[PDB]
């Protein structure tokens, strides 16, 4: 029953994984974020 | 069940990338018990050890291939869903058959033999059966209830 | 001002009146708008869904200023202000990473639409997000022991104090971190601000 | 009314607001009775104030086709007929909007009561459910996607340059724009791209 | 009532094709008010 | 009555525009039945059927072209009706001593009289208060928006 929680996270450790990469690769590749705060013109 | 059907090679390998925090594959121990489990194959800790399989962390892990001759050992074994020692493992404490037995010793008998399991599941055996104030309480439909279960089927 | 109200507006602003103009008449980049203010324009550039929702900058989607309100450039030497304080780090290489998007300060036309329909890394906001958030347990998680040794044995090589330091700020809780803030410091809201 | 009637009744119904040149006629016949009139001009009059925005700006944008010389005061259909081919985006029918947004002549003196005449104008206030919502058979408010639809399947024939057009400008509120705001579209919510 | 098409159908469809044959024109007007909320501006 | 006259020419251009829905001047077969009826012909049904109506789907497509020739016949014997004569009737039938209706008890009048009420509109006569505690209509809101039909069109 519980394991329904875990058939969910099936798809979803596939996207984790590309978006860990995607935490380096656009680091090297940034003005790809900027959203409101105070430093925005 | 009592023979591995095709569907349940195509349920475990999908239920294989959920085992391994990757997406990958790569059977957990406990997660072991947990693909038996949603797949009608739930053995003790007794016949697990037979199958020479796992249900708890800790114990040996293995791939997908090597879960296939584990999980046919139970299938030529009890617990697939068969019926034998389960609502006719209970009862001894009463020489009458009404399909009752004592509130009390409904209890306190799969605590003091039993592989012994939480408080709360000693109070569902009690809660799904009858209840009058003639000390008598039902112990064969908690089974039942069981064989209609959450999924008969292949869990998913 | 008048019909020549749109011929003194590419003399009052010219960092992308003179490098597109009008198409019913010549006009700064619209087809013959005299002032379109900090608009993205003529056409779209950007359609959202795709990283940002409620955010725009003259170079991320849009231009500037063709206004007699004069220029309004907004420079790459500003990207690089605001890692000098509020956003991500202070790294000279990000600074590099500038350069890597094109050398230093620069005009914008076609640069503007490049990165404005550039879906290229992390995707949209709520579709990183939402991954573990079809069941919950503790908002969504991922079980943070299991990903830690499957991170360090193969997959990416963080340590196990960089597991903890690169791909977590939540607490254990539904028997794993929760899911929405490591996708957080990836994508938007710990990833911010990349300027300008 | 036959087939031939409808096509006959475009042009000669034409009540106003829909006594307009068309893309290929204007609207389709309103029954016999002129109830429907109501539906095709509101008009509300709150006048707003001239340079106290800084969007303000916008109209100078406007500008050059309502205004062909330098301090205005030309012609007067002029407003009427060029206004109607690209001013607040492409495609002629503009011709009664402009005769209601504008009471003669429009300058930068005059725009107050352009500004306050946009509220006047046509499909402005007066607010009401059922006009759009008796479409989809009374069930949900009646947006944006269906009106596409409808153009495509049913009702009478008209250029489908500016439905595409109108799609892709849409501010996105998620359920689109709804009746309410289809007549209250002064007070928030307008288009993007081209013009005016 | 229960043609299901012909009833309350088309007085509707009429005025929404009074809109439909200038919908790219009528979805603003002379000053543009829109810088709140709009997918590229 | 009343022969042919511009007024009429109106009356029928009228009910075939809301009848259409395409928007290309074509409306069905059967559609001829309650035109005719809203021209206050008062046909039977024997009529349109006459007129090579239906009480089923459509089979083929009138304009009006077609219609007119049809109906500068109907029109010869028809009584154009009152209005005031369906108040006076349906104050008959009390319920509070307001002029108030029970909805199956004004279905089942109509059924037991005349050409006699079919299956579908008693469903009809019934639909507005239908399966609840039945269900009480009021005369003069009846009436007034059967007549007036439910949007002709209106300015809001």
């Amino acid at each position: 029953k519980e394991f329904k929680k875990l058939q969910e996270q099936r798809v979803a450790l596939l996207v984790i994984q590309r978006n860990l990469r995607k935490f380096l690769t656009l680091r090297n590749w940034l003005w790809y974020k900027l959203y409101i705060k105070v430093k925005p013109l | 069940m009592a023979d591995l059907k095709a569907a349940e090679v195509e349920k475990a390998r999908e239920h294989f990338e959920i085992y391994d925090w990757e997406g990958e594959g790569k059977i957990d121990a406990r997660d072991l018990g947990d693909l038996l489990r949603s797949l009608d194959c739930k053995p003790t800790l007794a016949m697990v050890k037979k199958n020479g399989g796992s249900d708890k962390r800790g114990e040996k892990k293995l791939t997908l291939e090597e879960f296939l001759p584990i999980f046919s050992q139970i299938k030529k074994e009890k617990e697939v869903g068969t019926l034998e020692d389960f609502m006719e493992g209970l009862k001894v404490y009463d020489k009458a058959e009404n399909g009752t037995m004592l509130a009390a010793e409904l209890a306190h008998v799969l605590l003091s033999l039993g592989e012994r399991l939480t408080d709360i599941e000693c109070e569902e055996i009690m809660r799904v059966c009858d209840e009058d104030d003639d000390g008598f309480l039902k112990y064969e439909p908690f089974v039942k209830t069981i064989i209609a279960g959450p999924f008969p089927d292949e869990g998913k | 001002m008048g019909d020549e109200e749109k011929k003194e507006k590419k003399k009052k602003s010219k960092k992308k009146s003179e490098e597109e103009g009008g198409d019913a008449a010549p006009a700064p980049p619209p087809p013959k708008p005299p002032s379109q203010k900090r608009r993205a324009q003529r056409s779209g550039s950007n359609v959202f869904a795709m990283f940002t929702q409620h955010q725009v900058q003259e170079f991320k989607e849009a231009f500037q200023l063709i206004d007699q309100d004069k220029d309004g450039f907004i420079s790459k030497n500003d990207i690089r202000a605001t890692f000098d304080s509020l956003g991500r780090l202070c790294t000279e290489q990000e600074l590099d990473s500038m350069v890597a998007e094109a050398p230093g300060p620069i005009n914008f036309t076609m640069f503007l639409t490049i990165f404005g329909d550039r879906i290229a890394g992390t995707d949209e906001e709520d579709v990183i997000v939402n991954a573990f958030n079809l069941f919950d347990e503790g908002e969504g998680k991922c079980k943070e022991e299991t990903l830690k040794r499957s991170l360090t044995t193969w997959g990416e090589k963080f340590s196990q104090d960089e597991v903890e330091e690169a791909l977590s700020e939540a607490p254990i809780d539904g028997n794993g971190l929760i899911d929405i803030k490591k996708f957080a410091q990836i994508l938007t809201k710990g990833a911010e601000e990349e300027g300008a």
